[PDB]
């Protein structure tokens, strides 16, 4: 999930768009 | 724990900015 | 609108706090 | 809904709870 | 007080309510 | 690492929201 | 209204910083 | 109080430090 | 109301995220 | 500057990039 | 790491408060 | 830099002022 991807490593803004509607 | 709680707090903010009008789902 | 953009940023923070593990959709 | 309802008028944490899954 | 209670394990909104005026 | 400081930063934002018009005291240490 | 609600959220953060060890009372 | 003082015009650091304990 | 100061506060957070390691001047 | 460009209409992340170092 | 990333975001907001109308320079550069 | 010095332990006001322009 998002916490495993992004809390454990920095998600750039580009990566973060995978979680947009 | 708290580390995760503050992390998510800043993720939600980043997601708000990147997602824009489209919006986002936040489900830990 | 920026006033709405600023407001939604605080809304998203309050929903994060309010919804805990349940999470939330933010869909303008 | 939320923006219209919660940006003209202050939503309590109570009424914010409607937007939780 | 609150830092000791709330900075390693998450306090629910309801627990935080004890620190209100 | 400045963990207490970051933590208290979010604490006071949660208290702001939880406590509404009653407000709160923030008395660290 | 909402604008005072958004503002006070910032004031609280700013008081946190400024007041440091002494802490603070927020009354709206 | 503070909202009346500081949400109408910008409060300086010294002004805000008025509300410290 | 104190709107451009609240706005500046969100703008610097947004720049923090968009600029990254490049960083940025914030010059009002 | 940026407050003038960006505090009435939303500057996208794209446009904010212009202010980066 | 994520810690320093979350910390930087608070630093920038403190800089914004501290520096006022001077403004400031944020550089994560070591 | 600001990160290694301010993130490992708390920075003073005056230390922050370093970065003012
Ligand atoms: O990977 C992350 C974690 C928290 C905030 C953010 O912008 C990115
Ligand atoms: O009605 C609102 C708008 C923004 C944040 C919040 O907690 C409530
Ligand atoms: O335990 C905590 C720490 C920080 C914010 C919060 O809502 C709870
Ligand atoms: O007058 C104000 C209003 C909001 C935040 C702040 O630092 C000052
Ligand atoms: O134009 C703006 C104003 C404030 C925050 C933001 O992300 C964009
Ligand atoms: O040392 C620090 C780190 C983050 C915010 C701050 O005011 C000081
Ligand atoms: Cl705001
Ligand atoms: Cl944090
Ligand atoms: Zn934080
Ligand atoms: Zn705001």
């Amino acid at each position: 999930g998002i916490v495993e991807q992004c809390c454990t490593s920095i998600c750039s803004l580009y990566q973060l768009e995978n979680y947009c509607n | 724990f708290v580390n995760q709680h503050l992390c998510g707090s800043h993720l939600v903010e980043a997601l708000y900015l990147v997602c824009g009008e489209r919006g986002f789902f936040y489900t830990p």
